[PDB]
């Protein structure tokens, strides 16, 4: 089932997003892509984020010699212990030569359908998570 | 209707942090003085003098 | 040559027409400058006349030598005119004009030493209230006055000039306020003062805009209103806060509302009358 999902992700133009756990690190042939999102700051190593980025991401066609043609994202919840990892992460990646920025707002998230459209929906998840 | 007036500070926090302040209010020492009442989910009538403490404590706390 | 009076006359006319209220004159006065000028000018209305007065000395910069001397001759007339005339705009005009005459080096140091105009520049310089715009012309005048003296051997003025010393309190203020423009002007005064009389006298930053934002965080200083006798008195007292723009919140089902401290008093007054 992994080799079916990964063959589909690499060749099939219908299968363009996949989700993966810690098993990619340490002896694993992660596939090629052009976009990497980490849902959390974790506790695996700032240096493993850069190994994982480096082994997964490549240039999108046509644009193969431009300022950027691949994208990495790390998502952080404000006002939590998740924020502490940033001043280290930021210093590490820029010392590794990477262009790195902080995005602090998305006012176009207020222009389309997305999940958690109400307090009641958010409450439904809050009860499940608390248990 | 100008029956009663009360100088207080109106805090317009988010639906996330407000309950945190409430938690600050209880389970605390020398506290519980802090919140006058919860007018809205977003807004609370609180403190005065406590505001400095509430903000600072929130800062120190995660 | 018959043309000369006519052409320049038309601009004299234009300046005359929109002479009174604003600051139209400056551009036109300059044109006028090139083409007993001072004696004749004196009759004309003060504003604009001063403008012409200001720019003409500047414009000078053989026959030129003759011009300067000629100007020197009626430096007194302008000086008499300068005082007596003495808004911020006018004030700017009087010192700008004086400053300009000073760089020309036509003005008599004596005479200047004992005159109201010198008191007036340090007066505005002293007062906190004066705006940045008045300040810069006042400052410039002082600088130019000192500049004018290239001697001090014979210059009574470089005594009154000492009036700069009074300014330090003003610089302390100004510093207290974040008025960089008011401080820089002071430094120019000091530096110029020393100059004349010197002989005589013995990424990373991303966390720094975040650390700035950590110093701003919200709440408001506020009066709450409750236990209102009937709905009409909530709605009157509420509408009369909303037109005052100092409603932070309202809930008509509570009969309860909030005003920030700056309109507590307009609400306390409306609650007493109606």
């Amino acid at each position: 089932e992994r080799m079916q999902i990964l063959q589909n992700f690499k060749h099939n133009p219908k299968i363009n997003t996949i989700f993966i756990s810690k098993v990619g690190d340490t002896s694993f042939d992660l596939p090629e892509a052009n976009v990497l999102i980490q849902i959390s700051s974790h506790g695996g190593s700032r240096r493993q984020e850069a190994q994982r980025l480096g082994r997964v991401l490549r240039a999108k066609k046509g644009m193969v010699a431009e300022e950027y043609n691949a994208f990495f994202y790390s998502l952080v919840s404000q006002d939590t212990q998740e924020m502490a990892y940033s001043t280290k992460r930021q210093r590490f990646l820029v010392d590794q030569g990477y262009s790195f920025k902080v995005i602090t707002k998305l006012a176009g998230m207020e222009e389309e359908d997305l999940a958690f459209s109400t307090k009641e929906e958010q409450q439904q998840l809050l009860q499940k998570v608390l248990a | 209707m100008v029956n009663v007036l009360k100088g207080v500070l109106i805090e317009c926090d988010p639906a996330m942090k407000q309950f945190l302040l409430y938690l600050d209010e209880s389970n605390a020492l020398g506290k519980k003085f802090i919140i006058q009442d919860i007018d809205d989910t977003h807004v609370f009538v609180i403190a005065e003098l406590v505001n400095v403490l509430q903000e600072r404590v929130g800062e120190l706390m995660d | 040559p018959g043309v000369l009076d006519r052409l320049y006359g038309h601009p004299a006319t234009c300046l005359a027409v929109f002479r009174e209220l604003p600051s139209l004159a400056k551009n036109w006065v300059m044109r006028m400058l090139f083409l007993k000028k001072e004696f004749s000018k004196a009759q004309e209305e003060s504003t604009g006349l001063l403008s012409g007065l200001r720019i003409w000395h500047t414009q000078l910069l053989n026959l030129r030598i003759a011009l300067l001397g000629g100007g020197k001759a009626w430096s007194d007339d302008t000086s008499q005119l300068g005082p007596d005339k003495h808004v911020l705009h006018f004030m700017v005009g009087s010192p700008s004009a004086a400053v300009s005459q000073d760089l020309a080096q036509l003005l008599s140091q004596a005479g200047l030493m004992k005159s109201t105009e010198p008191g007036e520049p340090p007066c505005i310089t002293s007062a906190g209230f004066q705006f940045l715009l008045l300040d810069t012309p006042a400052q410039l005048w002082y600088f130019m006055l000192q500049y004018l003296q290239t001697a001090q051997s014979r210059g009574m003025d470089l005594v009154e000039i000492l009036s700069f010393l009074f300014q330090l309190s003003f610089s302390t203020l100004g510093k207290d306020y974040s008025v960089e423009g008011m401080s820089d002007s002071l430094l120019n005064f000091l530096q110029h003062l020393r100059e004349f009389g010197l002989v005589f006298q013995r990424t990373d930053q991303i966390r720094l805009w975040e650390l700035e934002r950590d110093r701003l965080r919200f709440t408001e200083g506020v009066l709450y209103n409750q236990f209102l006798s009937q709905v009409d008195f909530e709605l009157l007292l509420a509408h009369a806060r909303e037109l005052g723009v100092l409603v932070f919140e309202n809930s008509a089902k509570r009969l309860m509302v909030v005003t920030p401290a700056g309109h507590s008093d307009v609400k306390r007054f409306w609650k007493r009358q109606k």
